[PDB]
């Protein structure tokens, strides 16, 4: 039960104009940030 | 010992010096107070005088 | 400021306790009331059976098919000329439906309450003693030993003893089963011919089928007043005299619930309002009862804890709002509120509404949220009463003061105004409907005969469980009487032989009128009798205020009494209080009398009293 | 029975 | 997987008789049921055909059935429903009893190679395996497969509209007297107010049967037991309503304020179809039980010797009252007792009660399959010889114990009015049901050739003696034919009658201490009887003993039946009326037909 | 919040027990056996209050000579003498007259719309914020609608008698079911064997609950995208095209002779446990499609199969929509019960509830669930109810995702090969004649079989009651010819027959009371339309006038056997051509009539009003 | 239709 | 009335 | 062993001596006081013998 995008840029523009959009996106934020580490870790530690 | 067609009202005095006073019944019998409902019928009661 | 009665009230305790919440799984959460008119699934199913029961006694393919003998009696009585009540017509004859089963309930109820006043006539000595020796009880407890001591034939005073002793003749009328398949909105253009008259006279208009919809009778049993009037009854006089006043004011209510849709107006529709998503611990309701049955209307709030309730009038609006003035004041309601609006049909007159609201609110502190909206939406929607023995005590005694003569509500200054609007409301809607289509289509929808349930000639159907050696007893209680005038009673007999001899048999308090007919198929004048102001008639030279009839027929297939006023909209006789019912006392004990047919020669024919007979064989004369 | 049929049956007979 | 525990609340179990709606929603189904199949208005219009007939069947003096009189018809409502309801009920076990011979092999494999699974399923396996006209033993299919004659009775609908206070004073006038027999005492209409029939399901009953059973013959005993006891049963309530006192109303007690944590619940079945009581106690998860005798009550006590006991039960507990109707027998209710006893600490208290209430008010078997299980199986031990309660005897006792009320009320009634009066209130011609002269409408839903065929089961007999069978007939068309046939081991009996509207004498049978007839040089403990007849309007049979009060027949047990094996199996066959012959009618072994063609002789 | 859908238990998924929340939560109707019973004993209560089985056991008589009188040609006569085919026609003329009875609701409701097509047009458009059944409200206020409530508790007052789906158990109720002859090929055996049915008939019945949707459920999906009022007359006709298809196919599985299944609820052996898991089966007989829900925990899966082409090991067809993982081999209590909304309806449910599946409770789940299966109680939640509106309409629309056509048409074709197969072994087992009694060749279709529908009339006109009857829509085509039967107290008696058409109406006027006299034949193309007096009609209305009448019944009779099927019409198909129904109302007064009026008139003859007297 | 009401109505006839 | 009713009703009054 | 028409009652005395008294059976049955109401059917009896 969730959707799928083709970038992130589809995702936080897709939570923006939902209902209670100007909350969601503070949490897709954070998402952003936490995937910028995870590229940054996996591509020096590959697994 | 009621001898009459229906049932009667025996009104008991016990005075307004004694404390306590226990009442207990061949059979099970009602008792209540004045202006007040009339319980299940049961052995033994407890009262106050006063009241 | 809220009104504030000094009543006294019993405590009472709830099941949810100190913390005003049921813990779960346990044997109180299992008796707990719950709300019917806010869950789907059970205001659903409550409509199922009442419509089941409509249609068990009430077949729409029976009363179809005794429209054509209905006709040709009403065309038989020879009415005069503005009188007739022609059910060729579709408007005409739907209403009849309406009348005559709501008086057939009002009968029955009115029948029942005059043999429970001749139980307790009879056991004075006992009832006398019960009043007086036991004044601490509860009501219903009061009733239950009362209606031991008399032999009545429906000794249970609960809800489930009540349901399995009504019968046939006592079920609500169920208006959206009444009003199913009839044309509606037959449109003949700037045609005066008698093919097109004949056609429009087939069909009725929208309002009449919105008003059926919104349609429901309430009747009120013996058993359920026996409870109000006992409360601070101390003699057996008292309490007659309370059973009296009571059914008085409920029989008002129902003439002018039929008179709402006799006028060209559409009635209010009864609905509650929650909230869109309700939210724990910050919900809300708010309640609107318009009783067909009624001159008064009930709005009850319940935000929080708080319980508000106003009264308000349901005559003088300027259809800028659904609510009239406010007679009696409770709290502040808000009935601007928004949410989802659901319609509900009330089982309770708004005298037995307002009486569980009062007790309600002096119970808000002690009772859960939860338990006030279950006990009140139980009792506004099944007619159920509180589990709460103390709480269903509060709304018995609240019950008597509303009734009383120190009232807070002056019912007779308002039912009084209900009819005056209401005549006013049908002048307007004839004469507007006059201007814009012709005399014939305003005469043919908004009909001058249909006034109110004790005013228009109706018919009533008698069933017969009795037989004395081959003659059913059909009895008919004439009167008592809310309007004054000269009042003709006929008879209609059926029966499978060609050739029948049958009896009618009038009683007063001293002595009976004993009649042969034996003419079938066709009316046949009985009485004729004059009521004066007070709703008296002198028969035979004594005052009586209700008289009762008994037809004998062999192998009877159907009897019906038509009762006729000569005069159209015959003038009301103010409604009787407790005084006034006090005042003058009438024996109604002669009543059970019967005589037998069979063993009944030519002298025996007549007005005879009752010293002319020996103790029983009240048929043949010393 | 209905009292509309139990005229018309009636009338048949006689 | 894990709930987050809401849809477990909404399959709880609830309290129906603590619940005022609940109780009060129950009492209107049950009322329109009765109301839809049985009408006031209907039953007051061949009140005046049903005198004509019960006075043309010529009864000697002093056993003549008089409907004129008011105390009478009413008696007379209420036997002929009931002995409808539990004659429809015996003609349904019949015809299982036959499928289940017919598929004995299949049958006898299902009972000895499934034994692990639940009583239900071993009774939908077989009702499957035979073609059995009901497979289905859930509550709510049951409903639906039901038919017309048995819906209980509703008393309260019955005695409505019935004048109570007629009032006579030293008149003995030909006049007055008629006045007095068109009404009923008072206490008559207080035992229909607290008066509701139950009739149970051979569905139902083949849970209890077959649960032990390992042979298709100890199934077919099992069945028949049951059966034994439940019809004697439904004559001790009738005999209740003919003798002058008033019967008890089951009630229960619940506490006046209810606390949370120390509520009690407090049950008192009285079955009206039955000779023994149940009281059971509810005090926190403890549950105890004791059966009561209905018979030698005196004044004071209305509980008689207790025999059979499970605890400490107290009676004299304070709190509201709250009356109901049973819709189970003492056995069944008993049966659960039993088995909620020894599930007492495995289940919550709200369970505990949910699932007693619902029984007993709804007759719903619970959800728990260990519980279902439990409660079958003691349901199988009370109704077989090593039973620990000896209904014999207890039947017996309330049969002696009813007789001397019906005595001490009539000679006590006529020494206060009279003998005339006495006659009128307490009739003494009713006595047991099946005793009585009664009359069971039939209904016939299939037509041969244009005849409509009308089945009707002669015996089996309680009582022994000499009883007599008459047939009315009506018809719209004048100057018709009808037949009827009686159906045995050896062959069938064909007679033509031609005569409608009065009843005329089919069949004289003799019945020894042993409840047997021989018919035709063998011996029979039922007969089949048909009845064809073209454009049939109503078809009625009256049963009639040749004494009054008849002796009764030992209620056979299991044993009994095991004993002795009759062939029900001849029932099916029918006969085309139109095709008849004048050779063919009269008496005709099986010998003589060809194979499928039981009309007409080789 | 981030839901729409909100629910009555807070993020804590508790709700203190009596409380407003709790009080109006759901209910498990079918997993409670308390409320299980309940409903099937109103059930019941309301098929004998109007069906009476004693009544329908006396007028057996009169149908069967009325059925003869027809003078139909062999191998198409009903011959209501033998049990079976009286048993079918019990069903298929109950199941008739309630489709009749929602077609003729549906004509008048649009005749409605297009009177005050203005004011329509505007609430369609202008508003759409609010929810559908808010629309239909509005929409039923401003055409003056008999009916003017869409909530359950409305529409059962309403419903009114005719209507209320059959009861299978109480029509099987007291037949003979096992009857042998053992080689008997004589007058009075063969006599016997007809007298009873067979036991798969018995099943068959057992298992059967017809549905019937009012008009007023339609609307709610119809205008929830509707943007004019053709597109809401177009969606009205569309699915009501759709649900007739369906009806006929659930009268044909009785008619082939084999046992239909039953739909059942799988739910754990042990309650009141950890572990939480429900198994639906819905097998709706008024369809081609079924539906299986799972639901373990909070995560719902739904299959559509196919009802037609199994073998005999597996219950299940093929699979034509998939929604997830069901696995229906789950061992538990079984309990069987009998759906009331279509399949359809069903599955518009189950997508809503998949896509809110984490916004409630599982109890909230399974009663909004159980509660339309089960009594066609739409949820309370309004928005759920929108949801599930939304995608009613999609599942009838051009869009649908379920290509309805094709399955309907491949039931159609898998029943008949099941009539010819059963037909085939039964006539070597036993014979020709034993076979014929227990698979009757002449009813297959309810639609295509020789059918009666009995008229009820409410309206008099100087005397006359008038029995209204709609003649179409067709689904096949060929010849029709149509019969009327008038009982009459009155020894001699003139009743009148009117059938109204686009441009003038055909008066005839009769004496022939008991016998059935034919009124109209007619000739239905391929496209179910015919050709009334130089005008294509779609349907055509149908009134008898009867002065004093007790009964009146119309027969429908197909010349040929089997008659072709008509292609259902969809959304697009019904916007093509559109035919006015306004002319359905008028009326005529037999009273007022003269020799010059009988015939066929157009209405430029008459006057306003006045249909009656032909001069202008 | 009762059976008193069939037996009246078979009298009337005959 | 049923229909069987009724036309046999009518038979026997002619 | 019992071969009669109808079930027969056995009384018991243990005395009032020993202590307790443990009764089991080759089937369940039924033991009571005297006078007593009977109980249903079971194996084992632990009683008192001065009862």
């Amino acid at each position: 039960n969730v959707n799928y995008y083709s970038s992130f840029d589809e995702f936080i523009i897709s939570q923006y104009h939902a209902q209670d959009g100007i909350n969601r996106v503070s949490t897709c934020v954070i998402l952003g940030l936490a995937l910028q580490a995870y590229d940054q870790m996996r591509r020096a530690l590959p697994v | 010992l009621n001898t009459g067609a229906g049932a009667a009202n025996i009104t008991f005095n016990f005075g307004q010096i004694a404390e306590t006073v226990i009442l207990k019944g061949s059979v099970p019998f009602q008792l209540a107070r004045l202006n007040q409902p009339m319980p299940a019928a049961r052995f033994t009661y407890k009262l106050r005088p006063l009241d | 400021q809220a009104y504030s009665s000094g009543l006294s009230q019993n405590s009472i305790i709830s099941l949810t306790g100190n913390d005003r919440t049921v813990a779960d799984g346990t044997f109180n959460s299992m008796i707990m009331p719950r709300a019917v008119i806010a869950n789907e699934r059970e205001h659903f199913m409550k409509t199922r059976i009442d419509k089941i029961e409509h249609d068990l006694n009430r077949s729409a393919k029976q009363e179809m098919m005794d429209r054509q003998s209905l006709a040709e009696d009403y065309n038989a009585l020879n009415l005069a000329v503005g009188q007739e009540i022609k059910l060729d017509i579709a408007t005409q004859h739907q209403l009849n439906r309406l009348g005559s089963a709501m008086y057939k309930a009002d009968h029955e109820r009115e029948t029942e309450l005059t043999d429970l006043i001749n139980r307790i006539r009879e056991n004075e000595v006992t009832v006398n003693g019960i009043l007086e020796n036991q004044k601490a009880i509860t009501a219903a407890e009061r009733a239950d030993l009362l209606l031991e001591v008399v032999a009545s034939t429906a000794k249970s005073v609960s809800a489930a003893g009540r349901a399995a002793a009504d019968g046939s003749g006592v079920v609500p009328v169920f208006g959206p089963s009444v009003a199913n398949g009839i044309k509606v909105g037959i449109d003949i253009a700037d045609s005066v011919a008698e093919a097109a008259i004949a056609v429009k006279e087939s069909g009725i208009i929208t309002q009449l089928n919105d008003v059926y919809h919104a349609f429901q009778s309430v009747h009120v049993a013996p058993n359920d007043v026996i409870k109000p009037a006992a409360v601070v009854a101390g003699t057996s006089t008292e309490l007659i005299g309370n059973l009296q006043a009571i059914y008085s004011r409920l029989r008002s209510h129902s003439d002018i619930g039929f008179k709402k849709a006799t006028v060209g107006d559409v009635i209010p529709n009864s609905y509650m309002i929650k909230p869109v998503n309700s939210t724990e611990y910050a919900s809300w309701q708010l309640y609107v009862i318009h009783p067909v049955q009624g001159s008064l209307g009930l709005v009850v709030q319940l935000m929080g804890d708080a319980l508000t309730y106003n009264v308000f009038a349901q005559y003088g609006n300027t259809s800028a709002s659904e609510f009239g003035k406010t007679v009696l004041t409770g709290g502040a309601t808000n009935t601007a509120l928004e949410g989802t609006k659901v319609k509900f049909q009330t089982k309770v007159t708004a005298q037995q509404a307002l009486a569980l609201t009062m007790a309600l609110k002096d119970a808000a502190s002690m009772l859960s949220q939860g338990e006030l909206i279950g006990y009140f939406e139980q009792y506004i929607n099944l007619a159920l009463e509180p589990d709460n023995l103390s709480l269903q005590d509060n709304m018995h005694k609240y019950h008597h003061l509303l009734t009383s003569q120190n009232s807070p509500i002056d019912w007779n200054y308002h039912d009084e105004e209900m009819h005056k609007w209401l005549d006013s409301r049908k002048t307007t809607n004839y004469d507007a409907m006059q201007k814009k289509d012709g005399t014939v289509i305003a005469d043919i929808h908004i009909p001058k005969v249909f006034n109110d349930l004790r005013n228009t000639t109706l018919h009533c159907k008698l069933e017969g469980k009795q037989t004395i050696a081959g003659y059913t007893v059909y009895e008919y209680l004439i009167g008592p009487w809310a309007h004054y005038g000269d009042i003709d009673y006929s008879v209609v007999v059926d029966t499978l032989n060609e050739e029948t001899k049958w009896y009618c048999e009038v009683i007063g308090i001293d002595g009976h009128l004993l009649i042969e007919k034996s003419v079938q198929h066709k009316p046949e004048k009985i009485l004729e009798l004059t009521v004066n102001d007070s709703g008296v008639t002198s028969f035979n030279g004594r005052n009586h205020d209700r008289l009762k009839l008994k037809v004998y027929v062999k192998d009877s297939l159907s009897v019906k009494v038509f009762r006729n006023w000569i005069g159209i909209n015959a003038p009301r006789v103010k409604t009787k209080m407790f005084n006034d019912h006090i005042g003058v006392k009438y024996d109604y004990s002669h009543f059970d009398k019967n005589i037998s047919p069979a063993h009944l020669t030519l002298t025996d024919l007549g007005w005879h009293t009752w010293d002319q007979y020996n103790a029983g064989n009240w048929t043949n004369i010393k | 029975l209905s009292e509309t049929e139990l005229r018309a049956l009636k009338k048949l007979s006689t």
